[PDB]
């Protein structure tokens, strides 16, 4: 725990990918439910969230030919949410539009370094390789299901006049008898309609969030119901398939529903490869990125890992010197961490180089490598 | 591949809606009141009310004022729907023949927009030189009142005012004025802008922004010689007229709030309003100018949805959780110290929560017993056909369950009143109830709070009412524990038990925990006029549901879903699980077949297997939408009622071709109906070679009560050709089309209405005459029973829809 | 099967002398390549039991790296430029041979090929 003096933008800016970027400040949106042609990356294996941030080392010449040619164009690449990771089977799916880019003379090879974030849901209609290796993707929109209040349907027109709102806990049973009054008009009472309303999950939300990002739910967290969801689940440590259930879920109410379902639930993290190595628990996780506790990283070798940050770890082995080379975190030398029992690759150990720093030591582990448990 | 028939068997009895004018005769003073999909016209008299025309649109009433421009020799009405479908019609009366024509109609929504959250507010200038919509944020829509605009064409005006809470129009001005009430980061104020008809925008007011209450939500327009508006919240009734600024704040109003107004004396001198909890005060304004504003207490009235005042100190309360009233007004009071007489009373079925079917007077004759109302207006209704004759029973406390037992005679209800924090310490109640008022009462045992209480607050508590069937008595009032809430309820005999068994299932409800998790399944014994706990088994969550399952117990907890066995030691034994991806709300079976529904419309068919001991997933569909209630119809259909006001139904495919197409349950039938369904239930109120096959009655919450029913093949073909032919020379109120009525609208997607047969429009075909009878069935030959084209003349369609209406 | 040793570094009986072209081969040549981001599978040998390669030295004869060739130029143990460039070219030929043409290794290792033979030009004559 204790206390941050270390600058909490540093990591989302990427300043391990070269000098400054060209940045863009244009952005393209598709209809809802239409239909686009979109070329997907083949080294991208990753489960991509909207709103996420995704840093990527490019060096192939098609790789690169590919993203001289998005560049040129509207900016914006498939990335495929893989059911089974090794048939390169893809249904669902997430856009990225590429914001940042850099091309790297003065280097061996010709590289591209390409920030990108994740746009918009998708459902995967046809893949097909071309002739060229690089494979296209037929591909529909999914909208995005923003319900409605529950009692406007059942609203009294009397009580129309009452529906706007100018210690907490009393402020919101306030809020619940004034907005759910009508629920006595149904088969249902008032605090069951409490569970699916948006605004006291995301208030739910925020307080399982203050635990980790000390940053206020003024400015950081975002107001609207979809964008908080996403936000959420981008930074939610779990496994490859719950990643993929909550890409399917459209309602966002629904969304934040297993948000919390899951936030409640699942207490302690353990090795994937183990499944009964406690690794960490949800107390240690803290937020070091502005983007939230966990959040995604290219390394030299182009491959990106989701890396979740926590004060503490048990049972990992350190293999390896401390080193300052291509840190995701700068001020911090990474060092190998290993499973006690099966020596799978969990994460990094960063301990700060100047001593007045703070913290002095904290843990990365990458998101494919852990697995949530209940006790 | 639905093929289904819905029919309306009483029409909604809920208010939503009344006004005064002169609609039918300039001489005459017209009533009209509005309960949604009907419209009330009755003519004013020193008894009481003369009925003249009842007619019905193809909408939902939000909106209903009358108007008379300068021109004209009597008012017109001004209406809007649900659907945004705007009209203006007029009163033609010609001896006997009477007809609402439409004068001008159209449809007001948006290309885009955000349906606000005060709905729509919809006003007129006095002058009527315009019809101000407020329908989304930020926009402004306005329809001229020319004699050139038959379309109802409109514009809309930027506001930079986003949440506006109420706004008219205000009198004595030049130029059409809007004075409304909106908030912002700084606070809750008051404004005024002039409307351009040239410029199509907007102006200055007369008098700048005023800072106002925080609660400040209703907005009076005060008419000549005084003017200005008249603003009213939770403590503070304030008037804002140029340079005139006067605040009171009586304490009087401050233990209810004021939600409705109605305008007593046309120069503005008398108000009457009506708060929360079902009184009446009067506000009063002292004279060129104002001088000081007073609020007395007129009495205690039924829980006003609207109010308005008729002549010689009569007036009607429109009211949709209580009874319809009329009353009196006397100079002075009487004994108790209330000005209020009730002069008559009409019935109000809205809202049911849930109902059963008895066979009590005669065997084959059924009766049908719901929960109505709410709060002190809430009670029993014993409806039987004879239009309809129906037996109120008041609670004074609102009802939620309700379940029939016949070995004891009487009818177990779930109740719930409501109780303030007692000066001391404890609880005590506003009225004496039902569940006060017993002739024996008794409270639970426990068998397993921090910060606790608040200043005077209220709090629910609930209780299971024994009520005899001959006398409706309350004859025992169990109570439960505190901070207990009572969901599910079921009459049945488990396993080898002879006896008959009232069961209950409750929630341990906290403020912290928004998830309940602990609650109770307790199992009572009635006999000899005394009601002893006979099981309790807790439970680590909401027992949602419970249904009678060929003689076992099925239980929802949460997001699980349990069979118990009843024991010969008499207790509950858990056979098997289910562990669903969500929770189980809505429980129904049929022989083997389970059906779990949750709030958001995913619905689940499992299958009890007897030879393994366990549960199998049949099916399961997933769909985002706020359901309100859910039914099995047959082995292979599903009837669900949605948000919107919808029906929809599923279907299964046993055989089918493929195991992945086997799971997946088609969105075969949708309809709708305009009615928020909360309960459907199997039965009939008809004496039992007949067209159709089930019979499922379903009761809404604006008080109408209708009947689904399947039909076969060829007789849904034949009835939806009827139903295009009737459309097409059938007249319509207001000119809105059927299928734009009946199409499943919600403002995400709007399809036409599949695998469902409007009952009404059916029905309507005897009303007309036999030139359009001849009309309908000319050219016909859709039969298709014998194999062949069957030909179809006037009578044999008079006789079908004659058998058709032989079912309700 | 097992690691074999590592080339040596150092030998008392060789000589010890800092001729131009070795010193620039220290101080430009190898630091540029090895400050590259893609040089970190060239930085010490061949770890074939962890890389689980049993066949990467039963096919490759003649081991080499970048480590290797550094503690050799710091120990001063080459004479002439020409073994240190052979170093370098065997090091570059043993990775393209045991991969397949079109892998991420056979890529980096062409880069970091191009990039020496692009600093290898810029060779300064003995003083
Ligand atoms: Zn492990």
């Amino acid at each position: 725990p204790n206390i941050i003096n270390f600058d909490t933008s540093l990591p989302t800016s990427h300043t391990y990918l070269g000098a400054d970027m060209e940045e863009f400040h244009g952005r393209t949106l598709h209809d809802d439910d239409s239909c686009q042609v979109i070329p997907v990356l083949p080294q991208v294996m990753m489960i991509l969230i909207p709103g996420q941030t995704l840093p990527l080392q490019l060096f192939h010449p098609q790789e690169v030919s590919m993203v001289r040619n998005l560049i040129q164009k509207d900016r914006t690449f498939a990335v495929l949410a893989y059911s089974n990771v090794q048939e390169r089977e893809a249904q669902f799916g997430t856009t990225a539009e590429i914001y940042a880019y850099r091309e790297e003379q003065d280097f061996g090879i010709e590289i591209v370094k390409v920030k990108a974030i994740g746009r918009q849901r998708f459902k995967v209609l046809e893949l097909r390789t071309q002739s060229d290796g690089i494979q296209q993707a037929k591909v529909q929109i999914l909208p995005e299901c923003v319900l409605p209040s529950t009692m406007s349907a059942v609203q009294l027109e009397s009580l129309n006049k009452c529906q706007i709102f100018p210690c907490s806990y009393k402020w919101w049973q306030k809020y619940q008898k004034r907005k759910f009054h009508c629920a006595n008009l149904t088969s249902w009472p008032r605090w069951l309609y409490s569970l699916y309303d948006a605004e006291t999950l995301m208030d739910r939300i925020k307080k399982q969030l203050r635990e980790w990002d000390e940053n206020l739910k003024d400015d950081s967290l975002p107001s609207n119901p979809i964008d908080f969801s996403y936000r959420v689940a981008a930074c939610l440590p779990i496994d490859d398939v719950l990643r993929i259930q909550l890409l399917k879920i459209g309602s966002a109410i629904q969304r934040l529903r297993c948000e919390l379902d899951i936030m409640n639930k699942c207490t302690s993290l353990c090795c994937k490869q183990c499944q009964e190595t406690e690794i960490t628990t949800k107390n240690e996780i803290f937020s070091l990125s502005l983007c939230g506790p966990m959040a995604a990283y290219v390394n030299p070798h182009g491959y990106v890992h989701e890396t979740l940050t926590v004060y503490k770890a048990c049972n990992l082995n350190l293999i390896g010197r401390p080193s300052t080379e291509h840190s995701w975190f700068p001020g911090y030398a990474w060092t190998v961490a290993q499973c006690k029992i099966c020596a799978s690759h969990i994460g990094w150990k960063f301990t700060a180089t100047k001593k007045d720093m703070s913290p002095q030591k904290f843990w990365g582990l990458t998101r494919s490598a852990l697995l949530p448990t209940i006790p | 591949m639905s093929y289904n028939y819905v029919v309306t068997a009483q029409k909604p009895t809920a208010v939503n809606g009344c006004v005064t004018g002169h609609f039918t005769s300039a001489e005459d003073l017209n009533l009209l009141i509005a309960k949604n999909t009907r419209l009330e016209i009755y003519v004013v008299t020193a008894e009481g009310l003369r009925p003249v025309k009842e007619v019905g649109m193809y909408g939902k009433i939000a909106v209903m004022e009358l108007f008379r421009p300068k021109g004209e020799s009597k008012d017109l009405l001004f209406i809007l729907t649900a659907k945004y479908n705007a009209c203006i019609l007029e009163y033609k009366q010609s001896g006997e023949s009477i007809d609402i024509i439409t004068r001008a109609h159209g449809n007001v929504q948006d290309r885009i927009g955000r349906p606000s959250e005060t709905g729509i507010i919809g006003i007129i200038d006095p002058e009527c030189r315009m019809i101000g919509l407020r329908l989304y944020d930020g926009l402004f829509k306005v329809i001229p009142l020319d004699r050139d605009n038959k379309e109802l064409k409109a514009f809309n005006i930027r506001l930079e005012e986003l949440h506006v809470i109420d706004v008219k129009f205000l009198y004595g001005c030049q130029a059409p004025t809007i004075c409304f009430v909106y908030q912002d980061p700084q606070g809750r104020h008051v404004k005024t802008y002039e409307v351009s008809l040239r410029e199509k925008e907007f102006n200055k007011g007369p008098w700048k922004q005023e800072n106002v209450e925080a609660e400040a939500s209703m907005v009076i327009a005060v008419p000549e010689p005084f003017g200005g508006a008249i603003i009213i919240g939770q403590e503070s009734i304030t008037y804002h007229n140029g340079d005139k600024y006067l605040a009171i704040a009586p304490p009087i109003i401050k233990q209810s709030t004021i939600v409705c107004h109605n305008r007593v004396d046309p120069n503005g001198s008398r108000y009457l309003l009506g708060d929360m909890e079902g009184r009446l005060f009067m506000l009063l304004l002292e004279k060129v100018t104002l001088k000081d504003l007073r609020v007395e207490l007129l009495g205690e009235t039924s829980i006003a949805e609207c109010l308005t005042y008729l002549d010689n100190g009569v007036v009607f309360v429109g009211s949709r959780l209580g009874d319809s009233q009329l009353v009196k007004l006397n100079v002075d009071s009487n004994e108790q110290g209330s000005y209020v007489v009730a002069m008559e009373t009409f019935t109000n079925l809205g809202p049911i929560v849930d109902m059963c079917v008895v066979d009590l007077e005669r065997q084959g004759q059924g009766q049908l017993v719901t929960c109505s109302g709410a709060f002190k207006e809430g009670s029993l209704r014993i409806i039987r056909n004879g239009k309809l004759h129906i037996r109120t029973v008041p609670l004074y406390e609102s009802p939620r369950k309700i379940c029939y037992q016949e070995v004891s005679q009487c009818f177990g209800v779930l109740s719930s009143r409501i109780e303030v924090q007692d000066t001391s310490g404890g609880t005590t109640a506003l009225r004496p109830s039902a569940s006060t008022q017993a002739l024996s009462s008794s409270v639970s045992s426990s068998k397993l709070a921090p910060h606790e209480t608040s200043f005077g607050e209220e709090v629910e508590v609930h209780n299971l009412l024994i009520i005899d069937q001959h006398t409706f008595e309350v004859l025992h009032a169990h109570q439960f524990l505190q901070n207990e809430y009572a969901l599910s309820l079921v009459s049945c005999k488990l396993g080898k038990d002879p006896n008959t068994y009232f069961i209950v299932g409750t929630a341990m409800v906290y403020p912290e925990e928004a998830e309940p998790k602990q609650g109770r399944i307790v199992v009572f014994q009635y006999s000899d006029g005394k009601l002893q706990t006979v099981a309790e088994k807790e439970v680590k969550g909401a027992v949602y549901s419970m249904v009678e399952f060929n003689g076992k117990l099925l239980a929802s907890i949460n997001s699980t879903v349990r069979l118990y066995e009843w024991t010969t030691e008499k207790e509950l034994r858990t056979e098997c699980n289910h562990y669903n991806n969500i929770m189980a709300l809505y429980l129904k079976t049929k022989g083997d077949f389970i059906l779990v529904g949750d709030l958001m419309r995913s619905v689940l068919l499992l299958a009890y297997k007897p030879m393994e001991g366990n549960f199998e997933e049949i099916a399961r569909d997933f769909n985002p939408n706020w359901m309100s209630a859910v039914e099995i119809l047959d082995d292979d259909n599903f009837l669900g009622a949605e948000n919107a006001f919808n029906l929809f139904v599923c279907q299964k495919d046993s055989a089918a071709t493929t195991d992945e197409e086997r799971q997946h349950l088609q969105e075969v039938g949708l309809f709708h109906l305009g009615e928020f369904v909360n309960v459907f239930c199997h039965g009939s109120l008809v004496m039992q070679s007949t067209p159709t096959q089930g019979s499922v009655l379903f009761g809404t919450v604006n008080g109408m009560i209708g009947l689904v029913t399947s039909l076969s093949e060829s007789w849904y073909n034949l009835l939806l050709d009827m139903q295009n032919r009737l459309n097409k020379v059938i007249k319509s109120v207001g000119k809105i089309e059927h299928s734009f009525w009946r199409s499943f609208h919600t403002e995400r997607k709007t399809e036409p209405a599949t695998g469902f047969i409007d009952g009404d429009l059916i029905e309507s075909f005897l009303d007309i005459s036999r030139p359009k009878m001849q009309e309908v069935v000319a050219n016909l030959q859709y039969d298709d029973g014998s194999g062949m084209k069957r030909e179809a003349t006037a009578d044999d369609l008079i006789k079908v829809v004659e058998e058709l209406t032989r079912i309700h | 099967s097992m690691n074999p040793p590592p080339p040596e570094t150092s030998n008392p009986n060789k000589p010890k002398r800092q001729t131009n072209q070795l010193q620039y081969l220290l101080r430009v040549v190898l630091k540029t390549l090895w400050k590259h981001q893609f040089a970190w599978p060239f930085q010490q040998p061949v770890d074939a039991v962890k890389l689980n390669l049993p066949d990467y030295y039963k096919i490759i004869k003649t081991p080499m790296d970048m480590g290797t060739i550094k503690k050799r130029l710091e120990n001063n143990y080459y004479w002439n430029a020409q073994e240190c460039i052979q170093d370098f070219n065997t090091m570059f030929t043993n990775c393209y041979i045991y991969n397949k043409p079109g892998d991420d290794i056979v890529l980096m290792a062409e880069a970091l090929e191009k990039l020496f033979l692009q600093k290898i030009n810029e060779l300064p004559t003995e003083e």
